[PDB]
């Protein structure tokens, strides 16, 4: 009674058969704002059921040779449903998350992933590899959508910052011997009790194969990764015309 | 010695400062009450007179 798990939220419904468990994020449930908490007056908009449901982003494909991807969160649903809709005629927006990634294989398929989730997770740039350019990383790499972006130097995950410590915040680990689901339950997490989904990005989401995948060719060579995403508990405020960036 | 009433009646030497106000404690700003929809007529507070 472990390895199964039913995530209904909504209209949308994921089912699991080779699950671990639930990961919910430095153990706290996702929420609305107090009245302690909050201080804009305005009343938000908090829809329940056309927002807070499972969204599909895309799927990259992993190969011997892939070395990680991360997607910026709320990037990903900014052009995407009615919670996107919402973001851009909203000037606030507050929300938690329910993670979900797969990657099916067969039993003769080998290979592990690190799904983590880094809040705040600024983008270094090679500084033209010398060290001497103060160079900055464009729009495309910064905020990315739901395409994602490739890391290059997934050692230091493009920051600085090494891959080994980033289990100590949130993880699961896909080993395709033990499970094909990793589900990470992140509440909302600033300094602010709103800010802008269009301007600031509260976490990344990374996705890394610490041991590469291996199989015997016969078998089936393209292995996908699909991310599979809910806002929890969201929260609108501030109304005018809507903008895209 | 006081006698007529133009003088019993008098306000001259009301030393008393007559105030219309009353300085109350706000240590903290105000806080919001929650408000709804009004759909009515006859109350205005939006428009004033400057």
């Amino acid at each position: 009674s472990d390895r199964v798990a039913q995530l209904t939220i909504g209209n949308s419904t994921i089912t699991t058969q080779e699950a671990a468990n639930i990961i919910v994020g430095y153990g706290e449930w996702p929420s609305y704002c107090s009245d302690d908490d909050a201080t804009a007056v305005d009343k938000p908009t908090r829809p329940d059921v056309s927002v807070n449901r499972f969204y599909t982003l895309d799927t990259k494909l992993w190969e011997k040779s892939s070395k990680g991807w991360y997607w910026k969160f709320p990037d990903v649903l900014t052009e995407t449903g009615v919670f996107g809709q919402n973001a851009q005629f909203h000037y606030l927006y507050r929300s938690g998350f329910c993670i979900h990634v797969q990657c099916n294989a067969s039993k003769f398929h080998q290979g592990a992933l690190l799904v983590a989730i880094l809040p705040e997770y600024v983008i270094g740039t090679v500084a033209g590899g010398t060290g001497t350019e103060d160079s900055h990383p464009p729009y495309k790499q910064t905020q990315p959508g739901a395409d994602g972006f490739e890391l290059q130097h997934p050692y230091v995950l493009d920051a600085g910052i090494p891959i080994s410590q980033l289990t100590v915040c949130h993880h699961q680990r896909i080993n395709l011997r033990t499970n094909n689901c990793a589900t990470i339950i992140v509440p909302y997490m600033n300094t602010l009790p709103f800010d802008s989904a269009l301007n600031h990005c509260n976490f990344g989401l990374l996705v890394v194969p610490i041991s590469p995948l291996d199989f015997d060719q016969g078998a089936t060579p393209v292995i996908p990764i699909t991310i599979t995403l809910a806002p929890m508990c969201s929260e609108f405020a501030g109304l005018r015309q809507a903008v895209t960036q | 010695g006081d006698r007529v009433a133009d003088v019993i009646e008098s306000s001259i030497g009301d030393s008393v400062s007559r105030a219309l106000t009353q300085a109350l404690p706000a240590p903290t700003g105000q806080n919001t009450q929650v408000s709804s929809h009004r759909l009515d007529t006859g109350e205005v507070p939006a428009l004033q007179a400057a």
